[PDB]
């Protein structure tokens, strides 16, 4: 990271104005989590928050959550589905390497679990500059 | 039709407020539950615990 950039993720079976889906986003102040229908017309992005543009549209949502200012530097994640539960794990570690993942051992301690009860089959990353 | 809720009528005429609630099937993990008990702890005694 060293620069943020990667500010969230999008998940769902269909994310083009059909089928319920999930959304996870950050701006270093809080996490904002939604389970709502979306279309993502033009690939959300910062675009420069001197300049900002909101993603997709407001629609038939079913869940929400906000908490925890989320914070070379490397961060690690895991996402998985378990019969209705959506789990997220993570870790932090500063590194010297610049090419790719270094060696060494890293065990991801868990974050809070979400009992959404909706499938996921695709995902894509939110970005910023 | 507009309601004629005049005060000068009997109980049958007088307005009431109604709330109807229902719950969904177990297609996913539950999310609403009644409050759970939180009893005082015990130490150095043989006890049943949950
Ligand atoms: C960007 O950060 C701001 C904080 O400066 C977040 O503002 C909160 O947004 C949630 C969701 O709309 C509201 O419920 C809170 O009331 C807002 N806080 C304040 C102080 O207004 C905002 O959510 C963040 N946005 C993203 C995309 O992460
Ligand atoms: C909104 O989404 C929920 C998801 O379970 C669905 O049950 C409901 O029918 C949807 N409503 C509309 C108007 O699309
Ligand atoms: C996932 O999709 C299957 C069909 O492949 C469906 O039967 C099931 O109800 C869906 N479950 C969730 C949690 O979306």
């Amino acid at each position: 990271e060293k620069s943020n950039i990667i500010r969230g993720w999008i998940f769902g079976t269909t994310l083009d104005s059909k089928t319920q889906s999930l959304l996870i986003v950050n701006n270093a102040t809080n996490v904002v989590i939604k389970v709502c229908e979306f279309q993502f017309c033009n690939d959300p992005f910062l675009g420069v928050e001197s300049e900002f543009r909101v993603y997709s549209s407001a629609n038939n949502c079913t869940f929400e959550y906000v908490s925890q200012p989320f914070l070379k530097n490397l961060r690690e994640f895991v996402f998985k589905n378990i019969d209705g539960y959506f789990k997220i794990y993570s870790k932090h570690t500063p590194i010297n390497l610049v090419r790719d993942l270094p060696q060494g051992f890293s065990a991801l301690e868990p974050l809070v679990d979400l009992p959404i009860g909706i499938n996921i089959t695709r995902f894509q990353t939110l970005l910023a500059l | 039709q507009s309601y004629g809720f005049q005060p000068t009528y009997g109980v049958g005429y007088q307005p009431y407020r109604v709330v109807v609630l229902s719950f969904e099937l177990l297609h996913a993990p539950a999310t609403v539950c009644g409050p759970k008990k939180s009893t005082n702890l015990v130490k150095n005694k043989c006890v049943n615990f949950n």
